């Protein structure tokens, strides 16, 4: 309780599980009591809690579950895999302001979107454990910025929260104040993403066809995936099998007959594929789609 | 609400009769039905026949039970219950044997039968039993010298057809003389009999003791408890459950005085022991029933240690006072000069304070101010009497070793014996009502009477044995007694069975390796739930709790369109109640079919203070649904229907719209009483949104695990001198 030193490689002041009274400054602590603590004595860590600020907590040291970094992850490189881990501090605190949300959820009964609330949040959670570590390839990673940006901004919305900017690498490297005719196009980016997403919400709530066609429209390579299971007929004699795409449009065909070889028996002359009996007719092209009748 | 199908597809059957599969309708009067089925058969008479379910009731179909013919279900006429039952009682006050067997056999059989139990209760032919079997020996006796094996086979069925339409009390349980209890003692005095007379006549036995405990003083002279172990000894378990119940009985209706006399009874006829060797510890089967009659055994023998056990005899009793003065001389003598064995006031004021602040008692005046307190009082004194009979090593041991430590290592054996012996007791459940709740019965206790005082003598050993194991201290005195609790804990719930095993399990004990295992199963059951997160979770309960009633406050204050009592003819099934702001008042009553809801005002019933409520009953518990006439409500209402209680003479009498507000509405009263919740929606909604909460506190660990167990507390400066400040 005495001999503090002044050092910021303790803003990891992390409670590890119920803690005691028996300190002027403390209770049973939660497992994500964060102190940002100031005073550094060797057994002992007292300093400014996440919930009060201006109140100190006087913790053990080994119960101090102390990373040496700031919230920060990557000016010591505590993140797992460079260029993210602001992202999911940021996230951590998007998580905490979901909580004052949840608690004024039932105070109304909106519940629907306090379940939608639950899933996404779970979703979010799930990826934040999963990027716990550099799990995921860096490309990966990248993918889940995105998809986790995507929430965290159709939660907002939602709440009618403000915009996040840079999608990807932070959300919070462009909105540092370095220009303005940048940022404020951001701001008109962000805008965008809040109209694409009321937008489909309504069409994929109401509708299910045009959200396949939006994400059709960029690709154009498919494949109708067939696993045939069996012909039901007894031939009595060798049969072959083709299975190829016909246009009535074009009164021609389209595709090459994929081939099943049939004994006399009702069964597939070959066995091995019985179960396999796979094919995927490609080159599927957004005219192949159009087309009236196929 | 809907009735029945009226209209099922049933066979209808009598004795002679081709059954019928036609379509009978029910909401006609049954009579009716009758007829025409006695039609069917050419027959009239239809009040004078009964329909019944072919199935295996035999039940006469009344108005009543209609309702159970499912459509395959055979219907079968037969005489109606009344017919059965004249029937009967002109074949049962008659002698001819064969045909009262037959009828005999019968009439037992279809006593449960609650429609032909109104007849033949007003009918009176159980007293035509009390003639066949009272008088119809002595009117026989000469062939029945013989036939006795049939004429017992008789009287058995007598025994049986009696207590089944005992059993449901229209006819009185006075029915059988003093003749039919004289036939009783000449079962339960004699040697064994047919088994079917011995069964169902020791089962007279304990429903007539159940009668009137006059009737169990009046048949105490026959029945006796040494001519009674033989019941037990019958290799057949239910005479040994007949013995056993009406033994128990006794206990239940002997006075507590001659309860401890039965007690010594008892124990002198080895009853536990014995049942220990010829039930628990030999090859039979221990039924629920006889589980259970074994567990009130030893809580019969517990509830005889209760009147020592709760009643604070004195303190200062001179007599009391001497006998701890000799269990002290046996127990302090060794480090105290034979002089204070007759010592004077100063002298035994002087050694109570030397050996007592050895024995760190607050007071140390008297020794007695460590039995001045119950439970167990004088039962502890009780236990250590036993210590100078079974185990005075074990006294005198841990009295020598708390007679010299003045520090608060001390064992106090006065405050400890009282205090172990209390906590034991609730432990063992010593003294509690015997009843068939419990069904748990521990052989540990009918090896030996006093298995409970062997029980506390061996765990005080523990807890000195330990208490060198683990530096137990008298500031942790109720701590050191808790500490051999978990040990008593832990060996119980292995069920010990004798007292080689008993001590076997507290030598498990001794705190030596086997408590790594239980801390380890402790860690394999956190695995899914974490235990010590648990602690954290659960401690910081109230906030949710608290914020889901005022939750339902606000919807008490939206209130809902309640539905009053049978809101059938033109009247407001739709009325709001709405909780005020104040939370003191409820407005409601006959407020008209409002579709909006609430119309926020002083309603015809604007009123309702929580002074006056008294809980709401939810169901047929309402006084509304106690009402059979007008009133009368169907069972589907039961999850609608609410008695909020209030005046001690007005109550809300009123219907639900559907479930869950229902159980909503009940928890919102009770948190206005409150007092714990009612919707099931409580259980999910506070569990999972505290379990978010707290898997949203797992954040400042993340990628790194926790430490389970508690790490230590690192040392400080003492001082708060503060090399950075604070601030």
């Amino acid at each position: 309780m005495a001999r503090w030193i002044p050092t910021k490689r303790q803003k990891y002041g992390v409670a590890i599980y119920n803690y005691n009274a028996s300190q002027d400054v403390e209770l049973s602590l939660q497992i994500g009591d964060t102190v940002h603590i100031l005073e550094m004595y060797e057994g002992w860590y007292r300093g400014y809690t996440l919930q009060n600020k201006s109140k100190k907590g006087i913790f053990p040291e080994t119960y101090i579950h102390l990373k040496e970094a700031t919230v920060e992850d990557l000016g010591q490189h505590e993140t797992v895999i460079p260029g993210e881990l602001p992202l999911v501090q940021e996230l951590t605190s998007t998580l905490r302001e979901w909580a004052v949300i949840w608690r004024k959820l039932y105070v109304n009964n909106k519940l629907t979107l306090f379940r939608q609330l639950q899933q996404m949040t779970y979703s979010l959670i799930e990826w934040r454990s999963q990027i716990l570590s550099g799990t995921l390839p860096k490309d990966e990673l990248a993918e889940l910025k995105k998809k986790v940006t995507a929430k965290i901004d159709h939660g907002n919305r939602m709440l009618g929260l403000d915009l996040v900017v840079r999608d990807d690498n932070g959300n919070i490297l462009d909105p540092d104040e370095t220009s303005t005719i940048a940022l404020f196009k951001a701001h008109e980016v962000a805008s965008k993403r809040i109209e694409e997403k009321i937008q489909e919400e309504k069409s994929i709530l109401q509708n299910l066809d045009l959200r396949g066609q939006s994400i059709f429209s960029t690709i154009h390579t498919y494949g109708l995936y067939v696993n045939f299971k069996n012909f039901v007929c007894n031939i009595g004699e060798d049969a072959e099998l083709f299975m190829a795409l016909y246009d009535p449009d074009q009164s021609t065909f389209i595709s090459e007959n994929y081939l099943i070889r049939w004994g006399s028996n009702g069964m597939p002359k070959e066995i091995e594929k019985l179960n396999n009996l796979q094919a995927v007719f490609t080159d599927l092209s957004s005219m192949d789609l159009i087309r009236p009748r196929v | 609400m809907p009735p029945p199908a009226d209209i099922v597809k049933v066979a209808i059957e009598w004795p002679g009769a081709y059954p019928k599969l036609m379509e009978i309708d029910q909401k006609k009067p049954l009579s009716a039905i009758i007829k025409e089925v006695c039609d069917g058969w050419s027959l009239a008479n239809h009040e004078y026949f009964a329909l019944q379910h072919a199935d295996s009731s035999n039940f006469y179909i009344t108005e009543k039970n209609r309702n159970e013919i499912k459509n395959g279900t055979i219907l079968r006429l037969t005489t109606s219950p009344a017919q059965n039952a004249q029937q009967l009682h002109e074949r049962i006050q008659s002698s001819s044997m064969d045909a009262k067997l037959e009828a005999l056999k019968d009439l037992a059989s279809l006593s449960r039968d609650v429609t032909f139990a109104q007849e033949f209760i007003n009918l009176d032919g159980i007293s035509l039993l009390t003639q066949m079997v009272e008088s119809g020996t002595e009117r026989y006796q000469k062939l029945q010298k013989i036939m006795k094996p049939c004429f017992g086979d008789m009287l058995s069925f007598t025994l049986t057809a009696f207590v089944e339409l005992m059993d449901h009390g229209i006819v009185s349980w006075d029915t059988f003389s003093v003749a039919f209890i004289k036939k009783i003692a000449s079962f339960v005095n004699k040697s064994a009999i047919d088994i079917s007379i011995l069964q169902r006549s020791l089962a007279i036995l304990e429903s007539m003791v159940l009668n009137s405990h006059d009737l169990y003083q009046k048949v105490a002279q026959e029945i006796t408890i040494g001519q009674l172990i033989p019941h037990l000894q019958g290799s057949d378990q239910e005479i040994q459950t007949y013995t056993i119940a009406v033994i128990n009985a006794l206990f239940l209706k002997a006075p507590d005085e001659r309860r401890q006399e039965m007690a010594n009874i008892l124990a002198q006829k080895q009853l536990r022991s014995i049942i220990l060797t010829h039930v628990i510890r030999a090859q039979r089967a221990i039924n629920n029933e006889m589980a259970h009659q074994l567990y009130v055994l030893q809580v019969l023998t517990f509830n005889l240690l209760e009147d020592r056990m709760m009643t604070k005899m004195d303190p200062q009793d001179q007599a009391q006072r001497d006998i701890i003065f000799e269990l002290r001389r046996i127990a302090f003598d060794a480090e105290s000069e034979p002089n204070n064995s007759s010592g004077s006031m100063e002298k035994r004021k002087s050694m109570y304070t030397r050996d007592y602040k050895k024995l760190g008692f607050i007071n140390h005046v008297n020794p007695a101010m460590d039995f001045t307190q119950t439970p167990p009082g004088m039962l502890a004194l009780d236990n250590m009497l036993y210590f100078a009979k079974h185990h005075q090593d074990a006294y005198i041991r841990i009295v020598l070793e708390n007679s010299s430590r003045e520090d608060k290592h001390e064992c106090p054996f006065g405050r400890s014996s009282i205090e172990l012996t209390k906590m034991l007791c609730e432990i063992l459940k010593v003294g509690e009502l015997p009843s068939e709740t419990c069904n748990d019965f521990h052989p540990m206790f009918f090896t030996h009477d006093r298995s409970f005082e062997e029980f506390f003598c061996i765990c005080i050993q523990l807890l000195n044995k330990t208490w060198k194991e683990m530096r137990a201290t008298s500031e942790d005195f109720n701590k050191v007694m808790q500490v051999v609790k978990e040990q008593v804990m832990r060996a119980l719930t292995t069920k010990p069975s004798s007292l080689d095993q008993f001590k076997s399990k507290l030598q498990n004990l001794s705190y030596t390796e086997i408590l790594k295992i239980r801390q380890s199963e402790r860690m394999n059951q956190e695995d899914f739930q974490s235990r010590p997160i648990l602690e954290l979770k659960e401690k910081i309960q109230p906030e949710i709790l608290e914020l889901i009633k005022q939750q339902r406050l606000n919807r008490l204050v939206e209130g809902t369109c309640f539905r009053k009592l049978n809101a059938r003819r033109r009247q407001d099934k739709f009325w709001y109640c709405r909780l005020s702001p104040n939370h003191k008042v409820l407005h409601y009553g006959d407020l008209e079919e409002s579709p909006q809801g609430e119309v926020p005002h002083d309603s015809l019933q604007d009123k309702l203070p929580v002074a006056d409520i008294k809980a709401v009953v939810t169901g047929k518990d309402c006084p509304h649904m106690k009402e059979k006439g007008a009133l009368k409500q169907n069972k589907e209402v039961l999850e609608l229907a609410f008695s909020i209680l209030y005046d001690s003479n007005c109550q809300l009498n009123f219907i639900a719209p559907d479930k869950h507000e229902y159980c909503i509405w009940t928890d919102g009263l009770n948190a206005l009483l409150g007092k714990d919740m009612m919707s099931d929606l409580t259980r999910n909604d506070l569990d999972t949104l505290l379990s978010m909460e707290i898997k949203l506190r797992l954040l400042d660990l993340e990628n790194i695990q926790i430490p389970d167990a508690p790490p230590p507390i690192p040392k400080e400066p003492s001082n708060y001198d503060f090399v950075y400040d604070c601030n």
